[PDB]
RNA sequence: UGGGCUACACACGUGCUACAAUGGGAAGUACAACGAGUCGCUAGACCGCGAGGUCAUGCAAAUCUCUUAAAGCUUCUCUCAGUUCGGAUUGCAGGCUGCAACUCGCCUGCAUGAAGCCGGAAUCGCUAGUAAUCGCGGAUCAGCACGCCGCGGUGAAUACGUUC
RNA sequence: GCGGUCGCCUCCUAAAAGGUAACGGAGGCGCCCAAAGGUUCCCUCAGAAUGGUUGGAAAUCAUUCGAAGAGUGUAAAGGCA
């Protein structure tokens, strides 16, 4: 996986998006394409709408996600069997 | 005999005291231990029903009786009369002994053990323990039995209530969870 | 008790052998190891590797971390 | 025996040890190098010393039960968290970027030739 | 910008790994060739179980490095077991490259331990340093090959004959 | 004529004794058991609820409810705890 030097990654304007919003009682979407960034635990309570190539997907994002990218949660294809 | 000293001495008051008895014959007492072995592979092969048998035995030191349909089934497939499933019945000092065996060597040895269940009582006061495996027992030898088998082990007390039979189980041990 | 159907049943002393508490019951095993015991008697030995002495459950003290939030794990892993 | 699991008796210890779920090649070796007890040895050999410094050295670690439950519980997490890992092991497809167009056969079961 | 070309009830091509004892594991020891290298090949030392990391050294190279090749040979262990075979799958924790590894890289460690017991009809390559087998290097290439191109090590069986 | 029936047992018809017909309404029999007979002793069911591993509606086990709702070789009526 990523080196730990290098430390969590998550796109700047995304950072910055949910800092404005940290002090936020009733908070609004987020809407991002940076499938890339991970989620920190500030990002708890937070709902982010992904780009999923079309769409933004909005994901609430509670505190056992921490850890993972946010495209993991805003799958890219659709199937429904053959 | 040592649980029945148990018994006698110091779980005996505690009851007294916490379930306000006004005369010691109201205590609630284990009278009965009926471990029964349901087999009904039996009828696909009678073996398995004879090395069950031998296994109970070892089991509890008795003969057990070998019970059989009492009613004719189609799934099941028995003209009334063939021989499935078997049990064993404990009392006196055969049963504090096998009770306390169960209580502090065999259920340890259960797999991932998290204690037993605490809505098993029959609601009469007559607990059962539901044994998925076998070979928790010493006596089992582990390298005999060739099919895992469990078995139900029906503790029958003298309790009314199922507050009481559990407070009985729990002061004679019983790891609840 | 009716006699010579049931399986030979003697005293017997069994042993957790994690921390050596010993007591005394019936069993249809036996072992070709016997020890002495109070009251000052002489019963075969039957080692136990876990008994209510030993078990965890039993004691109640656990043996992990008890599993950590994801959050912490996150925390502790990149020093924040 | 161990850890509730019966190892083979005739094996040389290193081999009955794996037998115990959690416990490779390394971990049985690692724990015989602490307890300082030669690995060709067979376990039906050991004595109760041997056996019992064993049982304490793999206590120690997690096994057997517990390291199903955490593992299941971890795969559990992921399924119920929603994500693209917990989708595939609610549908049994690969699930570290493994092509499903041909092969997957471990994770799909036995081909349906329908 | 993001996604897809990486999908997945299935069908078919080409390969890799296997199904074990002519083998697995452990330890010791020996023999290549073709090629590549400047911000690239990197010595040596230290750290780390390993991937690798740090310091740092030679080399634009018959000079230094990649590069002490693997099969091989000498001992020890294993003893026919879906196993000390197998290495799929998965969990956890990591190393790199890159702004970025979820879709969707490779590699390492611990854990896990899949089908698979030599394969129906049918079908393929090969007449010698060939097949089989064993490694090594290169192109594309930030990173990513069981594919391709090339190199050498070991290294056989068979050909009566032209009816089909 | 063709079809059906012909002997025996049980019920309804059958009109509260008995008996009573129809090509009236329903079923059975041409056996079975060496115990499924006699006696002595002993026992009481069917289901339901709850609890319990394989095990599921339903196999075996335990407790309560449970007067017959079972069983009585074989049709029905009567009778039998
Ligand atoms: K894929
Ligand atoms: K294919
Ligand atoms: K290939
Ligand atoms: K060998
Ligand atoms: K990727
Ligand atoms: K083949
Ligand atoms: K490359
Ligand atoms: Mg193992
Ligand atoms: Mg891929
Ligand atoms: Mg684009
Ligand atoms: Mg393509
Ligand atoms: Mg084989
Ligand atoms: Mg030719
Ligand atoms: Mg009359
Ligand atoms: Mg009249
Ligand atoms: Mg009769």
């Amino acid at each position: 996986g990523r080196s730990l030097k290098k430390g969590p990654f998550v796109d700047d304007h995304l950072m910055k998006k949910v800092e404005a919003q940290q002090g936020a009682e009733k908070k609004k979407v987020i809407k991002t394409w940076s499938r890339r960034s991970t989620i920190f635990p500030s990002f708890v309570g937070f709902t982010i709408a992904v780009y999923d190539g079309r769409k933004h997907v909005p994901v609430y994002i509670q505190e056992d996600m921490v850890g993972h990218k946010l495209g993991e949660f805003a799958p890219t294809r659709t199937y429904r069997g053959h | 005999n040592r649980l029945k000293e148990k018994y006698i001495k110091e779980v005996t008051p505690s009851l007294v005291e916490k379930f306000n008895y006004s005369s010691v014959m109201q205590t609630p007492k284990v009278d009965k231990i009926v471990i029964n072995m349901g087999v009904g592979d039996a009828v696909s092969n009678a073996k398995n029903l004879d090395k069950a048998v031998e296994e109970l035995a070892l089991i509890t030191g008795q003969k057990p009786l070998i019970t059989k349909a009492k009613k004719s089934i189609a799934g099941f497939r028995l003209r009334e009369g063939m021989p499935i499933g078997a049990k064993v019945t404990l009392r006196g000092e055969r049963m504090y002994e096998f009770l306390d065996k169960l209580v502090t060597v065999s259920l340890p040895r259960v797999r991932d053990f998290h204690g037993v269940s605490k809505k098993a009582f029959d609601g009469r006061g007559n607990y059962t323990l539901g044994i998925k495996e076998q070979l928790i027992f010493p006596e089992v030898d582990y390298d005999l039995v060739d099919k895992v088998r469990g078995m139900d082990i029906v503790i029958v007390t003298t309790a009314n209530t199922d507050e009481e039979s559990r407070e009985l189980l729990a002061q004679l041990g019983m790891p609840f969870q | 008790m009716k006699q010579d159907i049931h399986p030979n049943y003697q005293p017997v002393v069994f042993m957790d052998s994690t921390t050596g508490f010993k007591f005394l019951s019936g069993s249809t095993k036996g072992s070709s190891e016997t020890v002495e015991w109070e009251d000052g008697n002489t019963y075969p030995l039957l080692r136990v590797e876990v008994t209510s002495d030993s078990h965890p459950f039993y004691t109640g003290r656990q043996k992990f971390t008890q599993a950590d939030g994801r959050v912490d794990r996150f925390n502790k892993k990149y020093g924040l | 025996r161990i850890a509730g699991v019966d190892i083979p008796r005739d094996k040389r210890v290193v081999v009955s040890l794996t037998y115990i779920y959690g416990i490779g090649n390394t971990t049985a070796k690692k724990v015989l190098a602490n307890v300082g007890v030669s690995e060709d040895v067979r376990v039906r050999d050991l004595t109760n010393e041997q056996t019992d410094a064993i049982r304490a050295e793999i206590d120690k670690l997690k096994v057997e039960g517990d390291l199903r439950r955490e593992v299941n519980l971890n795969i559990k997490r992921l399924m119920e968290i929603g994500s693209y890992r917990g989708i595939r092991h609610r549908r049994g497809l690969p699930t570290r970027g493994q092509n499903t167009k041909n092969n997957a056969r471990t994770r799909k079961g036995p081909t349906k030739t329908v």
